[PDB]
């Protein structure tokens, strides 16, 4: 796998793709 | 953190992986 | 506002727009 | 869980704040 | 819910997700 | 170009690309 | 409706642009 | 217009409503 | 239609939306 | 990681998460 | 092909590697 | 190349067209 730059709702994709079932947290800072 | 990481710098899949559940 | 489905891709997206900052988990086994 | 109330049947904005951290 | 930061495409998931069966008219400027 | 099913999200980020600066409008109902 | 035309039936992308302004 | 407000500044989802049919 | 400007998987969406069933390639460079 | 169904729009999102700068190709007739 | 794959049937990440250039 | 074209400058629907298969 190659490596990502993710702002924003990208990151939330990003996440949804690698996880699937399992789930994630979503946790920005402040 | 990974979601500022991955916005400011770059990150892999395997960073992505550490916030599955 | 409206109800919708809102399924996989779609409903994390959708949990982004709603929390943004504060983050979210995305959990479906539960 | 939230398959169930958004996805399998249907849920408002309001209902998704329900998964916010 | 949060404020949100929205160009583009993003802008109009935000609306399609906002509005659902109401529909919605996108009107950019020029 | 092809003819495919465009639905929900998808046919909105159809129309945003086929008309962007002319705006479009999403009206299922009608 | 273009849901008929673009969901439930197919559309083009010429057909799209009949619901620009 | 709000287009341009969500993308320069920021926009609530009560100012994207009033987009809504 | 009108001129894009797309960047990162926005390029992609297109793409597809454009091709549909023939397919595409998607080739950055380096 | 995980296995799941990955279709249309959000198959070639998929593609370019793990290929990205490599390029790919989506060719659903083959 | 990737829709039988990964489409119709289920596929993984590292399966999705088949089809970088 | 187109990638980087879309990007930095425009395109369009018909210079995309030139890469399906
Ligand atoms: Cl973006
Ligand atoms: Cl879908
Ligand atoms: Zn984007
Ligand atoms: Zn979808």
């Amino acid at each position: 796998f190659v490596n990502q730059h993710l702002c924003g709702s990208h990151l939330v994709e990003a996440l949804y793709l690698v996880c699937g079932e399992r789930g994630f947290f979503y946790t920005p800072k402040t | 953190g990974i979601v500022e990481q991955c916005c400011t710098s770059i990150c892999s899949l395997y960073q992505l992986e550490n916030y599955c559940n």
